[PDB]
């Protein structure tokens, strides 16, 4: 009917891809072998006999993470062509992941993505997952994005990627890679979402009461957001929301596109009995800074445009009252030159829970994606960290030796400075 | 008040009428609740469900209407606790007049009792003297006497009047009518509560009913 | 076809009005459900005065319910005749009563006034005619004293011609249920004098006294006290509802009993009343009723007439009796006690006769009078007002709402002149 | 023989259209399979108004369905009355809605327009006569606002004489479901003013307000919201379908209600509306019907008439009833509230009576009016549009389709002149 293709690059992309696809199978009711014990065509293709095959591509320059799936339980579901593995990873180097090693495999993967698109008669967009700090996430993702832009043109390329955390960091060279990937992404991407692990750790500890989270717990929370966004297309609802509808309302300018993510209710099994969790409670919780998946306070900035998606037992009349109460909050800021600011989506299919999962069985749930100037706080932090390292030229030799010309470093710094100006002139008022 | 009326008649100084302290102090915490609906020609009011409250400490009837979503009717207390007199008998209402299946005229409006709370049924069972409708021994003896007079095997009655090998309240009424004796809906529910081997007494089993029948 | 609109405001008015509708429903034979199950065709002649007809053969009363908190409506829904009232006629707020005249008049009064008036306009313009309004409220309270006077002002503006007859309960002089009543009462009176045509004052202490003296009740409840008030409710409008030898409606009552625009506060009383065990031995006749009516103990307001003088008086009789007997007694009672009547108005006693008496009574009578004894009532509230007005601190609760202190000075000045007005006419 | 062609566009138009086709199927008594199973011969007199007949006595409606994405189309297929619609009448694209007026009008509008027009030509030329067209679409969206207006202009070119009556949804002023609405609404207004003869504006905020105030539904869903709209389309065309004492079709409505070619935006209202538990207390008659119709709360568009003045209004009455009582109400309501009508047009209120009322209701009425209170509606979207247009960014999504920025200046200019057009006729 209409199709969406998911593309995963890097360890983080494959790890999130594992969590996302297990939720899709449970929601639709597909066994790990592809058989059954609707919206199947959206994410899956019918092989001819009883098995279903998903529309996904897994890419990484090292075999360990990909080989986990190949030996895992879910190995039967996927096509061997979809699982593409390189030989040696980029070693946290943008230059290595872009020019020398990335170009060894770029045309191999693009053929498989294009081959999958031939079966997608109603393809409406792509989903792409990155880790900004990683070499493959940035260097290889930039090369893939640049190619897809000219290969397909006016087809939505939506991104859901991992922003470096404000203080928690695992790679020293991370500020270098993130800025370099910023230049390539900003012009080619239709819209890119931000999440960071530091915010998720606090959310996965406070609201969901788990003291010692792993990457596995964080991936499932990410999986819920992707399912909610795609639900409006997969299942019936009083207000259908398409990718193009998301693209038009959320982004006011070409370069302001970056939204932020939130989800509610996020609660444990014990507390569920004590709260009714009607429309008013879930909507109010979406706006507190504690629930943001990006560790930045919206009170520092303002709101340009927002989108809400409702799932389950929701009546449209109660939605209007909830958002109207939101408008009365003086704790929330909006720019005068955008009075309406909201699109609402209501879908009937409730969320699906996972065996050994972390979330209770809530009858209704809501997801929010919103555009705010508060993200300018995040860009400044990365900008300051980069300047100290580049002032003393702390890691330039590694990048130059792998094909990089040094002139790229000031240019990528310049575009980020222009982007920071863009968010500031938007925040101005007339 | 009418109690003051009796005081005025009895003595030249209308000394205050004594309230029954023994009944009040013992039965202060005892409340029986019954689920009922109106028997009226109005289709809208006929679908309204009510809960009746009877206070034993002072013999008052209180009627409450639970709130129903998308009903369009302002629910709430439908009748305050009141010392109401039975129009049928001309006497103040007593607990023995409250029987399941018995239609009660309250506020000269017509109410049919449908269900009773677990404590109300248990309390009525615990005191058969004041609640003949819950006296199971009388019902059992009458049932046995009627079966002997009719000469009809209970197994054949079970086969004839049971749906899916189970007896409903209407089925038990049908069996009683076949014998030739009446059964009140309160009596049948008491039979179900005592004998039925399920958590919710809605049906009877063949061996269980035969134990009640033999 | 002289329809009358009834409005209940506040905790005190609603409870009395609820007891009022039981009597009217009983007299006309109206079922609590609204069906008619009476016994005489005469009851159906002029039921339009108080009732409207529904499609399903039911009858709906011309009643509007007003209060600031929902607690009072829920009891009315629990009332015996609760179903009778029209569901949309219940208009209520969502705030505490406050027991504050300024808060009731200004803060919550304006919000409710706009909603209430359109509810009233529904009943007011749905009938072939409308003679007068009928309000039940208390003056010592905050909701009925504050908001009730506000609606009284608006009703006069839209309907100047109609008689705005009201029934009020006065704060008791010995022990009362609220400390701040003299503030609430003083402010209300200024609105009451200029706007309302007819005001009847009722005192709870006398209602205690008569129950103890005559009815001989040692556990009287608010049911008995409100029931006695409901008798005068039905008697005054009874002339419109039933035929009689000499008809006398509200506008007749206002013309005769009111000699000057401001001297219109009235005292009321009802007969016969007997200890309910001794009723068998009473030789109840027309002269016996006359003995009760003019007896000071039967007066519903605790202002002894003997301490003042009378200006006008009127009595109604319900039932079949002699016309000469009724007229003779009023001549005798006027001449026998000339020391309590003004020389410059002869024939101070007005009469009327009604064909159908209330249920259970072979005949019954109602008495309404005006006298200078009201100066005792206003003295009690005025003397108290001066004491706590010096202690200007209670005003701070009224100040926070927005009431300006000169309103206290203005209201007492009007009340003081009203006291002086009854003083000068004694001469 | 006055056949009417129904056209639906977009998400809102189909769901409203789907609910609308249920009601008239119920009124005529059409089984969901398409076979007639009604109860009166009067239903078969002029069934030609809305339904076509196949070989096997299977009635197929004159419906054309249009959308850009199949998501809305498949929901109609699984509906209760899904089997009724003609399979070839479903015309749909294979692209996202986009919620962009420029994309809907130009890029995907041209591709679908040629195919859609031949589909209408099948229905238009298959009847002995064809009175007018009837469009249901949304203005805040992209498919109904964009492609619907494109089809509206083409329909005018081929069939200038026929009445292009449309039903539209107006964006809510407080909180709405789309950010970019002021662009889409303003651009659609310029096309609608010159092309469409009759436009009815419907707002969701009134629908929620009506259900909460009157019907007491705690959770009113779209099924309830579309159903209230569903009555109005049935009531207007009823004069065609059934006999009466004074017939009044669409062309009569436009002649009376439209004084000038550009002042034709209308407000609609329906009566009676009563809570499910409240109906037993009501005495539904003609005078009670008139009370709701002219009450401002029953209006389905959030434009308070008292803030403006009326020019023309028309009312229909359904049910066996005295013609005199209907005519008197038109006179009284006009003379009672003369402050809200223009002196220079007498007899601003039209009346018409039809014999057969809808199911369940013993008599029902429909109100359609024209007033200057719409100046409030267009001021809201103008003020938002200027804040939209100063921040020139959202134009980016419209320019890429090919829209010139001069159109935004043109669209506001024409709509601005529409605002002052209502201003001057108030004098
Ligand atoms: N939230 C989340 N982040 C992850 C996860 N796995 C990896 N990451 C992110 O990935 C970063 C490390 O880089 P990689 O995971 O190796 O990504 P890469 O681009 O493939 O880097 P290379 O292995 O050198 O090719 C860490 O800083 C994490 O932030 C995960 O499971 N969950
Ligand atoms: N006689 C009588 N007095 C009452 C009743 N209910 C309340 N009151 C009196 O009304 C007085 C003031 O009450 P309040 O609630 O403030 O009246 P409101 O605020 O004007 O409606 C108190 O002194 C009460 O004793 C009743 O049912 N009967
Ligand atoms: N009342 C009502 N409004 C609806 C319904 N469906 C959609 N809408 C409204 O239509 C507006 C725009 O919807 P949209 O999807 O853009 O319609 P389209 O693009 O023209 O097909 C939204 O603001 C919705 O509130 C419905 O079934 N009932
Ligand atoms: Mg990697």
């Amino acid at each position: 009917m209409r199709e969406v293709i998911s593309i995963h690059v890097g360890q983080a992309g494959v790890q999130i891809g594992n969590g996302c696809w297990e939720l899709y199978c449970l929601e639709h009711g597909i066994q790990p072998d592809g058989q059954l014990p609707d919206a199947f065509n959206t994410f899956f293709s019918e092989t001819g006999a009883g098995k279903h095959v998903p529309r996904a591509v897994f890419v990484d320059l090292e075999p360990t993470v990909v080989d986990e799936v190949r030996t895992g339980t879910y190995r039967q579901l996927f096509h061997p062509e979809q699982l593409i593995s390189g030989k040696e990873d980029a070693a946290n180097n943008y230059a290595r992941g872009h020019y020398t090693v990335g170009k060894e495999i770029i045309d191999l993967t693009l053929d498989r993505i294009r081959k999958l698109a031939d079966q997608c008669t109603g393809l409406q967009g792509f989903l792409i997952f990155h880790s900004f700090g990683g070499g493959t996430g940035a260097g290889f993702g930039s090369l893939l994005l640049e190619r897809l832009s000219v290969d397909y043109g006016k087809k939505s390329k939506l991104e859901f990627t991992v922003y470096p955390s404000p203080q928690v960091s695992t790679a020293i060279v991370e500020p270098y890679n993130s800025i370099l990937a910023t230049h390539s992404m900003i012009d080619h991407s239709d819209c890119a979402f931000m999440v960071d692990n530091e915010a998720l750790y606090d959310l996965c500890r406070r609201a969901l009461d788990i003291e010692r989270p792993t990457y596995t717990n964080l991936n499932r929370l990410i999986g819920q957001v992707v399912s909610s966004l795609t639900a409006s297309l997969r299942f019936d609802g009083a207000l259908n929301v398409d990718f193009t509808e998301f693209q038009t309302n959320l982004v006011p300018y070409a370069r302001i596109h970056f939204p932020i993510c939130s989800y509610a209710p996020v609660i444990s099994a014990e507390k569920a009995y004590h709260e009714q969790l009607s429309v008013a409670e879930i909507t109010n919780s979406l706006f507190e800074p504690a629930n943001m998946m990006v560790k930045c306070d919206p009170r520092h900035g303002k709101y340009m445009a927002c989108t809400l998606l409702y799932r389950g037992d929701v009546v449209p009349k109660d939605v209007s009252a909830a958002v109207a109460t939101i408008k009365t909050k003086r704790t929330i800021q909006f720019v005068d030159w955008c009075p309406t600011g909201f699109k609402m989506g209501i879908n009937y299919q409730p969320p699906t829970v996972v065996p050994g999962g972390d979330l209770a069985k809530v009858q209704r749930a809501v997801c929010m994606l919103a555009n705010t100037t508060a993200i300018a706080e995040a860009w400044s932090r990365l900008d300051h960290k980069f300047d100290l390292m580049y002032a003393k030229r702390a890691f330039v030799h590694w990048y130059v030796g792998e094909g990089m010309e040094e002139a790229e470093f000031p240019e990528a710094r310049e575009d980020l400075a222009l982007l920071e100006k863009d968010y500031d002139e938007v925040a101005a008022e007339s | 008040s009418d109690e003051d009326t009796l005081r005025s008649c009895i003595s030249l100084h209308p000394k205050p009428a004594p309230k029954d302290q023994v009944k009040l102090l013992k039965h202060s915490n005892d409340i029986l609740r019954f689920k009922c609906h109106m028997v009226t020609r109005n289709s809208v009011d006929a679908s309204r469900s009510f809960i009746l409250t009877y206070f034993m400490a002072d013999d008052t009837i209180q009627v409450f209407e639970p709130p129903a979503r998308n009903s369009g009717i302002i629910a709430g207390k439908w009748l305050q606790r009141t010392k109401l007199t039975n129009p049928d008998t001309g006497k103040p209402f007593q607990a023995s007049d409250f029987e399941i299946g018995k239609v009660l005229t309250i506020n000269c409006s017509k109410f049919q009792l449908d269900e009773a709370t677990e404590y109300a049924l248990s309390f009525m069972e615990a005191d058969p003297d004041s609640f003949p409708q819950a006296d199971l021994n009388r019902i059992v003896t009458d049932f046995r006497a009627g079966l002997k007079q009719s000469g009809k095997d209970a197994t054949d009655l079970f086969k004839k009047f049971a749906s899916n090998n189970k007896i409903d309240v209407k089925g038990l009424q049908s069996i009683f009518e076949a014998i030739g004796l009446s059964i009140n809906v309160h009596e049948a529910i008491t039979i179900f509560r005592r004998y039925s081997t399920e958590s919710k007494p809605t049906s009877l089993n063949i061996r269980d009913y035969l134990s009640f029948a033999q | 076809v002289r329809e009358i609109v009834h409005i209940q405001a506040g905790q005190c008015g609603n409870q009395i009005g609820a007891k009022f509708w039981e009597v009217i429903s009983d007299e006309h034979g109206i079922d609590p459900t609204g069906s008619y199950h009476g016994d005489s065709d005469l009851q159906l002649e002029r039921i339009n005065v108080y009732y409207n007809e529904a499609t399903g053969g039911k009858y709906v009363p011309r009643a509007i319910l007003v209060d600031l908190e929902p607690g009072t409506m829920d009891s009315v829904r629990a009332g015996q005749f609760g179903q009778l009232f029209r569901p949309d006629n219940f208009v209520f707020g969502q705030s505490g009563a406050g027991n504050n005249w300024a808060k009731g008049y200004y803060t919550e009064g304006q919000e409710l006034c706009e909603s209430i008036l359109d509810v009233i306009r529904k009943e007011a313009e749905s009938c072939d005619c409308l003679q007068g309004f009928q309000l039940v409220h208390s003056l010592g309270g905050g909701t009925g004293a504050g908001l009730g006077t506000l609606l009284l002002n608006k009703l006069r503006e839209e309907y100047p011609d109609r008689i705005l007859s009201t029934y009020s309960i006065v704060p008791s002089p010995k022990v009362s249920d609220t400390v701040v009543e003299p503030y609430n009462c003083t402010l209300s009176v200024h609105q009451l004098v200029e706007s309302a045509d007819e005001v009847f004052c009722i005192d709870n202490e006398a209602l205690y006294d008569i129950c103890f003296r005559t009815l001989k009740l040692t556990t009287p409840t608010y049911g008995d006290l409100n029931h006695l008030v409901s008798m005068v409710m039905s008697g005054t409008t009874c002339a419109l509802r039933f035929p009689g030898q000499l008809n006398s409606d509200l506008r007749k009552l206002a013309v005769n009993l009111v000699p000057f625009p401001r001297l219109h506060f009235f005292i009321v009383g009802f007969a016969p009343l007997t200890s309910r065990g001794s009723q068998q031995y009473r030789a109840l006749t027309v002269p016996e009723l006359t003995s009760q009516l003019f007896d000071n103990k039967n007066m519903m307001a605790a202002c002894d007439p003997r301490r003042g003088v009378y200006l006008t008086a009127s009595a109604h009789f319900r039932g079949r009796m002699s016309s000469k007997e009724v007229d003779e007694q009023m001549l005798n009672i006027q001449a026998r006690n000339t020391s309590y009547f003004v020389e410059w108005i002869p024939s101070n006693v007005k009469s009327a006769i009604c064909d159908i008496p209330p249920r259970g009574l072979k005949m019954a009578a109602t008495f309404i009078g005006n006298t200078t004894a009201f100066r005792e009532l206003f003295t009690r509230v005025d003397s108290q007002f001066q004491k706590m007005y010096a202690r200007r601190a209670f005003i701070h609760w009224y100040v926070n709402e927005g009431l300006e202190t000169v309103e206290f000075d203005e209201a007492r000045s009007n009340m003081t002149d009203l006291i002086q007005e009854y003083e000068m006419y004694e001469t």
